[PDB]
């Protein structure tokens, strides 16, 4: 949510998307067409799958401990025994609640700033090749084929090869 | 009780190495026939009617 792009300025999701979690669409003169971006998917995953390395597994052992049931009432002592139970159950739910608040809060915002982050370096990638049209897409000023098209996804596109048609395409009158 | 009016009071006495037990009675003593061993470790004990599995 922080970032604003995720459930921002990218209108939605693509559930067509099945095989990365970002990645790109296109289209130009030979077709559009969608590819996922391996590194972006795979840098968010990490992150979660380190809270998960964090939280699943991990539980710690205990033995003998108090009595936490009584078929007698017994007054002072057991008031004690029951009290002291209940603070900690309810310190210890505390902490959960807040974990997982905390940690869901966390998520979104991450994967958010990947998606950003992809944005911000295909933007970058493009120089002055392309404008931003504002709802995460590029309209790129030269013709740009399947193979021009990967170059970008495979971070080779090379900005000075098509510089000179994109400016005459971008300050046209 | 079972048909059984009187009763008996259980108690318990652990001796240190280097210590001694001593008894002393003049009657209504439960004797002991000898002592457990006392350890230390992981066990416990769990009130539960469910089954015991494989
Ligand atoms: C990226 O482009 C280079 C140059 O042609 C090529 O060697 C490589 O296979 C491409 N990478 C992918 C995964 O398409």
């Amino acid at each position: 949510g922080i970032f604003g792009a995720i459930a921002g300025f990218i209108e939605n999701g693509w559930e067509g998307m099945v095989d990365g979690w970002y990645g790109f669409r296109h289209q130009n003169s030979e077709g559009r067409g969608q590819a996922a971006d391996l590194k972006s998917t795979q840098a968010a995953i990490d992150q979660i799958n380190g809270k998960l390395n964090r939280l699943i597994g991990k539980t710690n052992e205990k033995f003998h401990q108090i009595e936490k049931e009584f078929s007698e009432v017994e007054g002072r002592i057991q008031d004690l025994e029951k009290y002291v139970e209940d603070t900690k159950i309810d310190l210890w739910s505390y902490n959960a609640e807040l974990l997982v608040a905390l940690e869901n809060q966390h998520t979104i915002d991450l994967t958010d700033s990947e998606m950003n982050k992809l944005f911000e370096k295909t933007k970058k990638q493009l120089r002055e090749n392309a404008e931003d049209m504002g709802n995460g897409c590029f309209k790129i000023y030269h013709k740009c084929d399947n193979a021009c098209i990967g170059s970008i996804r495979n971070g080779t596109y090379d900005h000075d090869v098509y510089r000179d048609e994109a400016l005459n395409n971008r300050f046209q009158i | 009780i079972r048909n059984i009016p009187s009763r008996i009071s259980i108690y318990w006495t652990i001796v240190k190495p280097g210590d001694i037990l001593l008894i002393n009675s003049t009657g209504n003593l439960i004797a002991p026939r000898g002592y457990f061993k006392i350890r230390s470790g992981k066990s416990s004990i769990m009130r539960s009617d469910a089954p015991i599995g494989k």
